[PDB]
């Protein structure tokens, strides 16, 4: 996260760290959607341009974390993966269309003050919250700058940007399965997700029922926090039918 | 279910430092 | 720079 702030304790209890076993490093962000299901970006697990093709046994999910590097004894819970499910129409060749993946945990995770799942939106929550100017929140342990790393989880609030403005900021073709967020150069305020934030959640707090919903997944951008550029997110509600199908099994 | 309600915030009726910025944006 | 994690997690 570039131009964010340290998260408060228990501020994002659905935050998941995707951790590579060997070498021991941060792979991606992710999110807790139930006691056994974790949501992430498909490119965190499969990205042929960079020779990325992780299997279940190559990683661990670390839940309830605040510190990036330390082992949070009595706080975080580390889980092993039973199965990875990548969207069958995930487009890694061009624009990361349908950049979404589900991960089934071997054992259910126990909820605590630091571990709690985020909601997934219904058609109405999505229609009412996914509006240009409405702010969401992005969290992660990614790069603090484009060209270092935070000690603790970082947070940034960012407004959803109008579809024409997103499309006009880039040469990449944008689909209905993505949305962009961030401030314009004129707005004053700054902020963006960056490398290592991928797979993390873009959340919004419903003013109707006061619950947090995951509206986006950190997907891509061109650099980080560049003027006239915006971060792109997987549109979760557009792919909820695939999510439901995999969970229903 | 109890999704999206944080034990240290909504469950305690405590607000985090910036959530009001999100609410104020929902015009 | 990542602190070691208990052996039980492989
Ligand atoms: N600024 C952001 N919001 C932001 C930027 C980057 C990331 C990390 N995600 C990735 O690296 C994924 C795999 C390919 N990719 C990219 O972002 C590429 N840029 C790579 C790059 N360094 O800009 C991006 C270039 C345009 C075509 C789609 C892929 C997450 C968030
Ligand atoms: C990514 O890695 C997987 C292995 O984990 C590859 O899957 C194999 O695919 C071949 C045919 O393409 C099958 O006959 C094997 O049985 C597969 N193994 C498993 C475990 O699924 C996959 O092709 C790799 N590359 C891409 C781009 O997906
Ligand atoms: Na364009
Ligand atoms: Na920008």
């Amino acid at each position: 996260i570039v131009e964010g702030s340290d998260a408060e304790i228990g501020m994002s209890p659905w935050q998941v760290m995707l951790f590579r076993k060997s070498p021991q490093e941060l792979l991606c962000g992710a999110s807790l959607i139930s006691d056994r299901w974790v949501l992430t970006a498909a490119h965190c697990l499969l990205y042929p341009p960079w020779d990325k093709n992780f299997t279940e046994n190559d990683l661990l999910v670390r839940i309830g974390k605040h510190s990036r590097t330390r082992y949070e004894r009595n706080i975080e819970k580390i889980s092993m993966l039973e199965k990875i499910y990548i969207h069958p129409r995930y487009n890694w060749r061009e624009n990361l269309d349908r950049d979404i993946a589900l991960m089934k945990l071997k054992k259910p995770v126990a909820f605590s003050d630091y571990i709690h799942p985020v909601c997934l939106p219904d058609r109405e929550t999505a229609a009412s919250l996914l509006q240009a100017g409405y702010k969401g929140r992005v969290t992660g342990w990614g790069n603090l700058k484009e060209t270092g790393q935070p000690s603790v989880l970082q947070v940034v609030n960012l407004p959803i940007v109008e579809r024409p403005v997103c499309k006009d900021s880039t040469r990449i073709r944008i689909t209905d399965n993505m949305f962009c967020a961030g401030y314009k150069p004129d707005e004053g305020k700054r902020g963006d997700a960056c490398e290592g934030d991928s797979g993390g959640p873009f959340v919004m707090k419903s003013p109707f029922n006061n619950r947090w919903y995951q509206m986006g997944i950190v997907s891509w951008g061109e650099g980080c926090d560049r003027d006239g550029k915006y971060g792109f997110y997987t549109h979760v509600f557009r792919l909820k039918k695939w999510i439901q199908k995999v969970i229903d099994q | 279910a109890d999704c999206g309600l944080r034990p240290l915030f909504e469950k305690k009726s405590l607000e985090d430092k910036t959530e009001r910025e999100l609410l104020e944006s929902y015009i | 720079d990542f602190e070691e994690i208990p052996e039980e997690y492989l």
